[PDB]
């Protein structure tokens, strides 16, 4: 019984961090075969012109330790907001892998790293305008976002910036910043944080099957009139249903009375749902189906 | 009442 | 990480 | 900025689980050196009281099955650690890394390796109860599953699961096999102890609310230690009586504890619809240790 938001393990992470110092900044890469993965502003020295930087770069001003062993540079170049540093080393901790960039309401694991060392790891969720509800300060620029599957590990995020509210930005391994926004310390217009629904209707349907069930409401809506409702009280949009069919069947209570429940919940923070706040969104089905039941 | 996991 | 105020 | 409950990473103690299987039972092992800890309750035969001495006195050492991924490891003795069985192997596992043992307190926080078929799947942070219980996910198959700390590039092996209370709390043992809050493996009635906020967390979370600029619910006024105390003790929430942990806090948002006790207080009510952090109730499971490394490094 019970849920709670977990990490997959990091060990087959951990040994792919590497510190990497250029001048007087310091951040961390992800060293995987032959290349370290960094975000580009590791050689930044207003608004910053990375193309400029990367022209006066002179490889010896590197410094990429993996612990204590240091790693020589033979290349540069850009990739998006990243750079790839060719090293004269293969890393023969590294796993088998993939790049996949993950879609607002998905969930991942972050391993946060200050030094070239990770320190810590949690899961987080993709939040409807691009962000992640994290905990990184100075200094964790790099942390890779990762799931695994199946023995391969997938990266999906390298962290890059805070914006000004305390909301966390990365890029995709590609260089592809999440959200558009750019890496750069200006003022940036943050889109508006909505609750990913369908991850409510997840976290709902674990607590029905944890029994927690005072929050559930007799009244059914319907899935496109609830959606009208959504974008003006800060939810996004059902799209997607058919997951629910499993729990709708172990639960006997369907969807639309659910989505009145939420409604409901709106109105009450009057009362927790398994010790969380009543509409959490950091859930989805996936990993409930996980937790509740083994698969 | 108690589960021994 | 860069802060964009 | 942000706060989160966080692991420590995972990798220096996921090659210490093994799958232990014995009959129709199987659950998880801590294997260091050449012997696997594991539940006593995996040579359990059933419903009933189980009589664990006679449980052993039957054993046959070759059903048990013991494997490290798919490199079974032969079993030479077995012997009860308390709640636990020592269980000599002839291989000495090599990835052991320096550990040592340590029983934790209420209110200090650890980590969980969740593990089911003697592989770990999933690692998140907890903190202990005032009735020795953590609020765990766990379903059957995970026990064994280790709790954790490191320190200083040493693992401290402080919880091994055992069993869910019929209230979803959970329960483990500690490595010399003593049952957190002296529960018993049986599947038998027995009700948990009240429990109670750990205030000395709940103030370090309201400091990290006002290091990370949530400062709506801070009290213009403000309460004694001692008058708080005699409140808590009717509300649900443990005393204070040593704020020299908040101290460098204090200094770093200017707030001292006497006006986050008069917050907590308001707190402990209702929130108002309003959040802090994210969350909309008090939450202890935040320790100033926890706190100051996320805050600072």
């Amino acid at each position: 019984a019970g849920l709670r938001k977990m990490a997959q393990p990091s060990g087959v992470v951990e040994k792919c961090i590497v510190r990497v110092c250029y001048g007087n900044m310091a951040l961390n890469g992800l060293w995987l075969g032959d290349t370290v993965m960094c975000p580009r502003h590791v050689i930044a020295s207003s608004t910053i012109d990375y193309d400029y930087a990367l022209s006066v770069l002179r490889l010896h001003n590197f410094s990429i330790s993996s612990g204590n062993v240091f790693l020589g540079v033979v290349g540069v170049t850009m990739r998006g907001a990243l750079l790839q540093i060719k090293v004269n080393q293969n890393n023969v901790h590294t796993p088998k892998y993939t790049y996949r960039t993950v879609r607002p309401g998905e969930s991942f694991n972050i391993l946060a790293c200050y030094d070239g060392a990770a320190a810590g790891v949690y899961g987080v969720n993709m939040r409807s305008n691009y962000t992640i509800r994290g905990s990184f300060i100075n200094g964790a620029a790099g942390s890779p976002g990762y799931n695994i599957n199946n023995g391969t590990v997938e990266f999906c995020y390298l962290h890059q910036l805070e914006l000004g509210s305390g909301c966390h930005v990365g890029s995709d391994l590609d260089g592809v910043m999440y959200g558009g926004y750019e890496d750069q310390p200006t003022l940036q217009v943050e889109g508006a944080s909505s609750l990913f629904t369908e991850n409510v209707l997840a976290f709902l349907y674990a607590a029905l099957i944890n029994g927690s069930t005072w929050w559930l409401s007799s009244s059914r809506i319907a899935v496109d009139r609830f959606n009208e409702w959504a974008v003006h009280n800060g939810m996004t949009t059902v799209v997607n249903t058919d997951c629910f069919s499993i729990f709708a069947a172990k639960t006997g209570v369907d969807v639309q009375r659910l989505l009145a429940s939420i409604q409901s919940l709106h109105k009450n923070g009057g009362k927790q749902i398994l010790g969380y706040t009543s509409l959490t969104d950091e859930f989805t089905t996936g990993e409930v189906i996980r937790q509740m039941y083994g698969v | 009442i108690v589960k021994l996991q | 990480q860069l802060k964009v105020i």
